[PDB]
DNA sequence: TTATTAATTCCATATGGAGACTTGGTTCCGACAATATTCAG
DNA sequence: CTGAATATTGTCGGAACCAAGTCTCCATATGGAATTAATAA
């Protein structure tokens, strides 16, 4: 499917020619800290 | 195991008529004129104090109390009650709190063998509330004498009445009321007072003075490495808190070679760009590497009969292999010699938490016996003309290696994030001249040697503080 | 005129696992005494 | 009018235990070795 290439040297120029922004972020606390004895509230970095 | 033999009548010792092996390992006919709980101490029923809200009180669980009878309380205040510490306030509201009266002793009820007995000193201020998981006793005899007689001595009779019962080995007030303290052991200590208090007070204040200047094994490495290179440690910890990186499509293949675009890699790039803004001595490590031999990890039994094997707990922030093997195998692989530690070897940890993966250390310890290093160790025979292995290991243990390996460690399971040879070959670390590398090594060798000497004197004092008690009791 | 592949074995090795063992002590349900109740002789 | 017994009100006592911290053997490619091999003078 790739065509007898390493795809890295090709992919570099492919991404150079056509480019779009990409969004990345990290959440540290999700707000539903669960244990085998039930759920517990926590700060929610995803949404409010 | 043990093989004893008891009688039916011995089941009448406790009104709970228990006949478990652990309890009756200690049960035996007695000839000493034993004392009882009535003469020595008095259990004080716990009550819920009326805590004020303006003043920030200090609370302490069992986990906050240390093995050596030190308390590290948490400062809580109803004014700032967030979700992180909401559980503590839930315990307080339920009623698991009590203020110890001055002079009492608080024995932890769960897991007595840890010897987590704390003494509320008659002097000093800022009293701290405790969880009702402790047990209050009011010593009719001198409080310090009973404290020391319970920590050092009687540590096995208290452990001989704990009740496990499908879970936690716990105690009860009745268990303490059942104890059978001896007379000579306690009267010898009580009579020989007014010096067995002065000597212990002097030794304890010496230990406190020694602890007053103690520093961790990571801050020292951080301090000197921050002294060089002019790194703002406060700003580095602020940029590390950012959780928003917006890279482009083009900047995904830059030095990637395997197309990694996870968030960890893209924050690694930002942190590494920030770190080397003013440093210009950086060359890739892959040039100065000759081999990346891994280790061998056979099925090992703890304290077995065979060749010893190291573990991931034997690599410390100092940069010296602890050489304290625990596990032992008896299996062979026809190539045993290649998996034996040797003096001068450079081992990097492969597989740990996100913060403890990549720790490096030089052996620096002449041991004639053969010890296997597991396959979680990467040995890195390198060019001994530019790197000066000790410098490399202590750089890796520093924040210059604790942030790269925190964001390059590949792995689906975040609890065993691992580093491969590719990360080692593609790590851009700062290499100063050979003369400059030696200066740092001397600093964070002499400082840590002084710190270790501090760590040794305190242990010797804490050992003689109980040797004195033992020799005073048995006399 | 051979000996280069490039396939087909085969090794010790690098890599990674919706992990998993070790150590310490924590919540929460269920009683339960003591609230209360509780109607009545 | 002297109850003790059921609304319950807050406290012990355990738990086919269980979070916190952090240390692990092993199945599985794999590829560079071997092998067969076809180049071609």
């Amino acid at each position: 499917v790739f065509g007898f290439y390493n795809a890295w040297w090709v992919f570099g120029e492919v991404a150079k020619e056509l480019d779009y922004p990409i969004f990345m972020a990290e959440a540290e606390n999700v707000g539903y800290k669960r244990t085998k004895k039930g759920e517990k509230p926590m700060p929610n970095d995803l949404y409010d | 195991g043990l093989i004893q033999r008891r009688n039916f009548s011995t089941f009448a010792s406790e009104p709970s008529v228990r006949f478990d092996f652990n309890y009756m390992k200690s049960v035996t006919p007695t000839t000493e004129e034993y004392y009882t709980y009535k003469s020595l101490f008095e259990v004080v029923p716990s009550t819920v104090p009326t805590l004020d809200e303006s003043e920030p009180f200090k609370y302490a669980e069992i986990g906050h109390v240390s093995k050596n009878g030190e308390v590290f309380p948490v400062t809580l205040s109803f004014e700032d009650r967030d979700e992180l510490n909401e559980d503590l306030f839930k315990k307080i509201e339920k009623g698991d709190i009590f203020l110890p009266e001055r002079g009492n002793i608080l024995i932890s009820a769960i897991r007595p063998y840890l010897n987590k007995i704390v003494l509320i000193k008659e002097d000093d201020k800022t009293d701290i509330y405790f969880t009702k998981a402790f047990i209050q006793i009011k010593p009719l005899i001198n409080s310090r004498i009973l404290y020391y007689a319970l920590r050092t001595i009687f540590s096995e009779k208290i452990n001989a009445v704990s009740r496990q019962g499908k879970g936690y080995p716990t105690l009860k007030e009745d268990d303490l009321k059942t104890i059978q303290f001896s007379k000579k052991v306690i009267d010898n200590l009580l009579a020989k007072e007014e010096e067995l208090i002065s000597n212990i007070d002097a030794l304890e204040k010496d230990i406190k003075e020694l602890k007053s200047i103690q520093r961790s094994k990571k801050e020292i490495v951080d301090e000197v490495f921050s002294s060089h290179f002019n790194i703002n440690m406060v700003e580095l910890m602020a940029l590390d808190s950012q959780r928003r990186v917006d890279v482009g499509l083009s900047s995904i293949s830059s030095l990637n070679s395997t197309i990694r675009y996870s968030y960890r890699w893209n924050k690694m790039k930002l942190i590494q760009k920030y770190l080397y803004r003013d440093i210009d001595c950086i060359e890739p490590l892959g040039k100065y590497i000759l081999s990346s031999n891994n280790g061998w990890s056979p099925e090992s039994v703890v304290g077995g009969e065979g060749i010893p094997i190291l573990g991931q707990e034997h690599l410390e922030f100092d940069g010296v292999l602890n050489v304290s093997p625990t596990k032992a195998t008896t299996k062979t692989k026809n190539n045993m010699e290649n998996f034996f530690i040797q003096e001068g070897d450079l081992f990097i940890s492969r597989g740990n938490t996100v913060d403890l993966v990549g720790l490096a250390c030089v052996v620096e310890t002449e041991v004639t016996e053969d010890i296997i290093y597991p396959d979680l160790y990467i040995r890195l025979k390198i060019d001994e003309k530019v790197i000066h292995k000790k410098y490399l290991a202590l750089l890796f243990n520093s924040f210059f290696g604790r942030l790269y390996f925190k964001y390059v460690s590949k792995g689906k399971n975040q609890t065993m994030v691992k580093i491969s040879s590719n990360e080692l070959l593609n790590y851009y670390l700062p290499i100063p001249p050979m003369e400059e590398q030696l200066e740092i090594v001397g600093k964070i060798e002499e400082q840590i040697g002084a710190q270790n000497e501090i760590e040794k004197q305190i242990e010797e004092k804490r050992n003689q503080i109980r040797v004195i008690i033992e020799e005073t009791a048995r006399s």
